[PDB]
RNA sequence: GGCGACACACGUGCUACAAUGCCCACUACAAAGCGAUGCCACCCGGCAACGGGGAGCUAAUCGCAAAAAGGUGGGCCCAGUUCGGAUUGGGGUCUGCAACCCGACCCCAUGAAGCCGGAAUCGCUAGUAAUCGCGGAUCAGCCAUGCCGCGGUGAAUACG
RNA sequence: CGCGGGGUGGAGCAGCCUGGUAGCUCGUCGGGCUCAUAACCCGAAGGUCGUCGGUUCAAAUCCGGCCCCCGCAACCA
RNA sequence: UCGCCUCCUAAAAGGUAACGGAGGCGCCCAAAGGUCCCCUCAGGCGGGACGGAAAUCCGCCGGAGAGCGCAAGGGUAGAAG
């Protein structure tokens, strides 16, 4: 485990053309990807024995790393559960990890998406780094669909080395991200 | 029986033949 | 100890190109992906 | 349920075809809805009838081996 | 005897059995028993080590089945959360998609009996 | 476009719930009716509705068109099933300018409720009831489980 | 305290010694019979059988044990 | 109304009155306790499938306005959380 396509195609195509596209000097100025944060949470978890570890478990196989069993802060009197103990799930995925997920996002789970059209045209405005919306889920090139007890949507965010917009918008812009335009 | 549209009493019923009733 | 594995894979596409990556389960059948596009069909 | 042809008449693409031959606007009424989706077509806007009025129905890349009609409803509270 | 899904008929003539699996109809089964000139009346409890694989070879590996097949079909019904088939609604809307009668039937598409009836006539 | 709507309602009926049954194969026995831009024998192509060719038939003379329930053999062994086919996905045919709203078939796949029906209620006095197949009118086609006819097998009971 | 006895549809009350049904009504909803209405007449929504622990093939029920009511007789530094 | 805890009244020490002004207590917790090892907020403004106007996210700016069983108040992330 130690070489993609992405991580690479980063390296030999995305390296040298950011650097000589906005003009840095040194390797690390250049802005690069850094991390995904990508989470779930449902907060479908609730009355009539509600568990859902599966709902974690099953995100597992398509992320590789064993989610998070998050909480939430207050109380929702205006909707169920309260003060901690409920439901909210993450997976933090970091290099490798990250790559590979990465990867075969940009090659399957990109038009199974039901139709498709393009990724949002802006999402990470302003404050450098961008998250997405997610709906479905069996999209991926796993997580069979004669197995799938329910469709939950999910958040990937996507952190970077980018300062701006324009540079996190390249880094994807030029590695394998498709924008609606 | 006389519905299924896949036995020899029921082409029959239903007035007609196919693969479930020869048309001899 | 509680993980989803991994493997090298070798994924073939609906079309024709087939990516040598890795992630879990060898063989996966994919409908359609990248060598795939921008295949449009024109505007009146 | 054809086998030889598209029931889609022809009031619509000595119109749909010529608008074709430059890739204008959209807006083109017509009561043809008893017609077939055709191949292309696909980012223009019918107006299809329902006995009422016109119909602002787009038209996507998955709508062609179905007909007009099957997106103009005609009784209303569906 | 697995085969397909967790699916496992025994007990009875195999050109039956077939029929259990979900995408095995009548029609189907009794070819997969000519077309690998394996025998109908045979039970599924005596069944060659080989047969039996021998079988879900030709088998699982064509017509896709049971699972790859079930929500396969939702596939092209959600396809129909497009801009709006009349189709669409009725799966959307829960009620019979085959230019049927409402007015009266369509009991299957219908929870059975949703009664909340009123209607006054004329007292004095 | 609508009369086809649909949270519901009653009336008339179709298919069933199964072993006195169902399936596949074979094999007998009708009567009544209708047939010219009609009914299509008969070869051919598709596991098929159907398509190509093509003989006859103004029809007691050629056809629809073979009757089904019987019989005979084989398959099922009491299960929501090889019962029952509703709904749903798919691929197709003919018609007709045209079948989304709105056809019928065929074919692959799903196989739903129903394991005998509350109070109540309907029919029938014998070639009847019951159950089985066949026709025609209207018709381009058909939503025909209707309607008007036909013929097959063939009970029970009536003290009062 | 102790002997009892008692809680089960929205209120009412049987199922309590017998194990094997979750019901009998009032009341809302339909649907029945008339010439229509009334009146009778049916089928349903609805209850952790209070609670939990338990033996059984199975529990409202027999066992447990406690919260809780009401009768009494008694206790109150 | 009658014992008790908090604040004001109460005049910068303490206390200090009214049938003064305004709230609580008659419980809880075998982890909500010993301890040792880890960790950090509330909000605001962007960015986000269900998404209020605060769910769970991501990114900045934000030392305390969050929390601490419960009344208020003292106190507190250099931890009591």
């Amino acid at each position: 485990p130690l070489d993609v396509a992405l991580k690479r195609k980063y390296y030999e195509e995305v390296r040298p053309e950011l650097i000589r596209r906005f003009g840095y000097q040194n390797v690390w100025e250049v802005p690069r990807l850094e991390k995904v944060v990508i989470n779930q949470g449902l907060g479908e978890a609730k009355e009539d024995a509600r568990i859902l570890e599966k709902a974690a478990q099953e995100l597992a196989l398509i992320t590789g790393q064993k989610p998070a069993v998050t909480r939430a802060k207050k109380s929702i009197s205006n909707f169920k559960l309260r003060k901690g103990m409920p439901i909210g799930l993450r997976v933090t995925l970091r290099r490798d990890r990250m790559w590979i997920f990465l990867e075969k996002l940009l090659n399957v789970a990109l038009p199974r998406i039901r139709d498709f059209r393009g990724l949002n045209p802006n999402s990470f405005d302003g404050r450098g780094n961008y998250n997405l919306g997610l709906r479905e889920q069996l999209i991926f090139p796993e997580i069979t669909y004669d197995m799938v007890d329910a469709l939950r949507g999910m958040d990937i965010a996507v952190v970077t080395t980018a300062e701006t917009d324009e540079e996190a918008r390249a880094l994807l812009e030029l590695l394998g991200f498709p924008f609606r335009k | 029986g006389k519905g299924d549209r896949r036995t020899r009493r029921g082409k029959i019923w239903r007035g007609t033949y196919g693969k479930y009733r020869p048309r001899k | 100890g509680i993980h989803p594995k991994l493997v090298p894979a070798r994924i073939i596409c609906g079309c024709g190109n087939v990516i040598e990556t890795y992630s879990t389960k060898p063989e996966i059948y994919v409908e359609v992906c990248s060598k795939c596009h921008p295949f449009y069909t024109g505007q009146q | 349920s054809l086998k030889k042809g598209v029931f889609v008449d022809d009031h619509l693409l000595e119109k749909v075809l010529e608008l074709n031959a430059k890739g204008e606007k959209r807006l083109i009424k017509t009561w043809s809805r008893r017609s077939t989706i055709v191949p292309e077509m696909v980012g223009h806007t019918i107006a299809v009838y329902n006995g009422k009025q016109h119909v602002p129905v787009y038209i996507t890349e998955n709508m062609v081996g179905h007909k007009l009609g099957e997106f103009a409803p005609t009784r209303t509270y569906r | 005897a697995r085969i397909a899904g967790v699916e496992i008929p025994r007990n009875k003539r195999v050109d039956v059995a077939l029929t259990y699996i979900y995408g095995i109809g009548k029609a189907r089964a009794k070819e997969a028993l000519e077309k690998t000139g394996i025998n109908p009346a045979t039970r599924v409890k005596d069944l060659t080590e080989a047969e039996v694989v021998r079988l879900r070879e030709y088998v699982e590996n064509t017509w896709k089945l049971e699972g790859e097949l079930r929500a396969e079909v939702a596939a092209n019904i959600k396809r129909l959360m497009d801009i709006g088939c009349y189709r669409g609604l009725r799966h959307r809307r829960g009620l019979p998609v085959r230019g049927q009668r409402t007015r009266t039937n369509a009991r299957t598409r219908k929870g059975p009996r949703k009664t909340v009836a009123g209607k006054k006539k004329a007292p004095r």
